């Protein structure tokens, strides 16, 4: 309230402000007990672990990958589910294995120099912190060591350096939470799950149908590029349902779920451009390694694949599991969210000074015009949208919009209160993806072309 | 193809500021405000006999900004005292900035370098300051800057 | 009939003939379809006379 | 290019109109640098130097092998 200064600088070395953008937020269903509500916002990497998340656990790789994109969102939604235990897989080979730990708002990072030998190793100097031990619980087992926190802590546990997996086991099923999730907040488009079992998987591709959101999902499978008779994985599962879901084969999708990346590539991109995906770059993913006939698999499967080419990455066609692009489904929901967003605007502004709208033939027309204005005129000058006259089949591109008259309403919906039959038309550009050329070379003089100089004929006189 | 409504806002002329040392001008002339002209090209051409072509830079920037007022104007009782009195003392610079509506804008140092012609007749006459500009580079205050990274070829 | 959107968008991406045909698929004697996606939901085989009809009409 | 950026009445709470206070006035810089330390590499020459390549090719900037 007091200034004692005029005039005051806060001078900040090195930092810079970005300004405010709107865009879509995604929604992450981690499981873990850093706070009681089932779904929070973030706006930095910093937030999250003020809130007691280890770094590189599975939320933070995610948020880090999400804000790192060229149209990365300004805010994060991290859901929340049970979790019974966690897991540290050593399958594989590894020199200096470093696990980072944090347990009731205490951060250490355990240090371990056979995959079984280092599982032990660390799951006994594991036990050698006292604090540790008071409020965790280490075991060794095979190649993976199990941690268990004591009932009243809270442990997150995260990648440090080394090779290895970080899997958290729950209880609570995706199918059972989302309907709890979406109760507290629909405010959000994007889908990702932690789980990477297939049910989870196809729960959450069952739920987005219902509930009008987009679901992401990356596989880490073998079988994606697997040879096209052989229908066994995820992928193959998904198209027999007809579902749609932008799904991706990768490398690193389970230590540092690249969902994050795709987001950051999608969240502020406006469909009405229909600006699809077909080469945009990514930050974080890793290129595919496979030869021509694994991505010719992956294509027959709809597994999207991240490439590189002449120096830099690449994703490629943007396909969905259903085989429809991606774009589309896009633009679709777009125009259905804003569409229904303008007609209640205007119904709710027309109704809050009296005068609400009435059914007769005298004012229904309006609703051309409000309707042309926001998203029938936005896609047309952003391009999202196509006009013109076609020169082909001899049809109009114009879009159209037609309204019942008050003599072709039924008794019934006078009392319901309620129109129907509302038309619209409309016709959806088109990107480039693939382009084919024909050159040509000549080495001697090249022969004398002919010398007619008519105006070449459009077609044969002969015809009965 | 329908036609495109180039902006949403109205070009105003009344939100063009002009500010001279500091201080808002007002009482403009009826047509036009202000003109901003280079003084010389920005790039020169030299074209040999075999037709090779070279190109080399120009770093004349000084440019003139007409400036129109009323001969009814206070404001030309201030720019004929501060002639006198920067020719007595004689500093002459002094900070020139122009805020532009639906356009480009401009902030540079400037002088005074001829006082326009006095005419007295059956209407109100009119006085066309020139003021100099140290740079004459017009500036944007728009969007623009992340598309200039893609025009960008050869 | 509840209806939990104020507004919603789906983004959704004459003399009449007379053909005799052969068939099992109903009991009547007569019925009226709007498109052979009506036909085939009765069983109709592709190809088969009817549907080949219907879908040159 | 230093930038300077000003907010408009309208963005201006209710509340700074009446503690007649504006905030939120952003400047931006690029501080310079001196040079600290240098390091060197020299080469001396005894015998007769190599005839160099005689390429009189102007220098290909990278390769063309690239899918």
């Amino acid at each position: 309230e007091y200034q004692d200064k005029v005039v005051d600088v806060e001078v900040s070395l090195g930092t810079q402000p970005i300004d405010t953008v709107g865009f879509e937020t995604p929604m992450f269903l981690a499981m873990h007990g850093n706070f009681p509500e089932r779904i929070r916002f973030y706006v930095s990497t910093a937030g999250m672990v003020a809130d007691g998340f280890a770094v590189g656990s599975p939320a933070y790789q995610f948020a880090t990958n999400a804000f790192a994109g060229n149209f990365a969102p300004q805010r994060v939604a991290i859901g929340r589910m049970s979790i019974d235990s966690s897991k540290v897989d050593f399958t594989g080979t590894t020199e200096q294995v470093v696990v980072n730990i944090t347990l009731n708002k205490v951060v250490k990072a355990v240090k371990i120099n056979t995959p079984a030998q280092i599982a032990t190793a660390l799951a006994d100097a594991v036990t050698a912190d006292a604090d540790l031990t008071g409020k965790a619980t280490a075991v060794a087992t095979g190649t993976y060591v199990t941690v268990t926190a004591v009932s009243p802590n809270v442990v997150s546990v995260g990648k440090g350096a080394g090779v290895y997996k970080i899997v958290n086991e729950s209880s609570e099923t995706v199918a059972t939470v989302l309907p709890s999730v979406i109760a507290e907040n629909h405010n959000w488009y994007f889908l990702a799950t932690e789980a990477r079992s297939d049910a989870d998987i196809v729960a959450a591709a069952e739920f987005a149908k219902a509930n009008y959101k987009l679901h992401i999902y990356n596989s880490t499978d073998v079988d994606a590029y697997a040879p096209e008779n052989s229908a066994a994985s995820v992928f193959d599962t998904l198209k027999s349902l007809s579902y749609d879901s932008l799904g991706t084969s990768d490398a690193g999708a389970d230590v540092d779920f690249t969902e994050g990346s795709v987001i950051g590539a999608m969240a502020a991109n406006d469909p009405s451009y229909g600006d699809s995906l077909h080469l945009k770059t990514m930050p974080g993913m890793v290129p595919f390694a496979g030869s021509d006939t694994q991505r010719s698999n992956a294509w027959s499967r709809n597994a999207n694949i991240y490439r590189g080419l002449y120096g830099g990455g690449s994703y490629i066609e943007g396909k969905t599991s259903s085989g429809q692009y991606v774009d589309v489904i896009r633009f679709s929901h777009w125009v259905k969210f804003r569409m229904e967003e303008s007609v209640f605007a205007y119904m709710k502004r027309r109704s809050d000074m009296g005068l609400s709208m009435k059914m007769s033939d005298e004012d229904l027309p309006v609703l051309k015009s409000v309707l042309m204005n926001n998203p029938i005129n936005i896609g047309i000058r952003n391009g999202g949208i196509l006009t013109g006259y076609d020169t082909e089949n001899k049809v109009s591109y114009d879009p159209t919009i037609i309204i019942p008259k008050r003599a072709n309403i039924p008794t019934n919906d006078l009392a319901a209160r309620i129109l129907r039959d509302v038309k619209v038309e409309l016709v959806y550009n088109n990107s480039l993806h693939y382009v084919k050329i024909r050159a040509s070379v000549v080495l001697d003089r090249p022969a004398g072309q002919s010398t007619n100089a008519q105006t070449p004929m459009s077609s044969s006189a002969v015809g009965v | 193809n329908q036609s495109k409504i180039l902006t949403l806002q109205a070009y105003d002329p009344a939100k063009v500021l002009v500010f001279i040392g500091g201080q808002r001008v007002s009482g403009f002339a009826a047509d036009t405000k202000i003109v901003i002209t280079r003084n010389n090209d920005n790039i020169s051409v030299h074209a040999g006999v075999d037709g090779e072509i070279s190109n080399a830079l120009s770093r004349d920037n000084t440019g003139v900004m007409t400036l129109s007022l009323q001969n009814t104007a206070k404001w030309n009782g201030y720019l004929a005292q501060w002639q006198r009195q920067a020719n007595v003392t004689g500093l002459i610079y002094l900070p020139v900035q122009v805020e532009g509506s639906q356009g480009l804008s401009l902030n540079t140092i400037g002088w005074i370098q001829k006082q326009p012609d006095l005419s007295y007749g059956t209407e109100v006459g009119q006085m066309d300051w020139e003021i100099g500009v140290l740079d004459a580079w017009l500036s944007p205050d728009q969007i623009q800057g992340i598309a200039a990274g893609i025009t960008g070829l050869l």
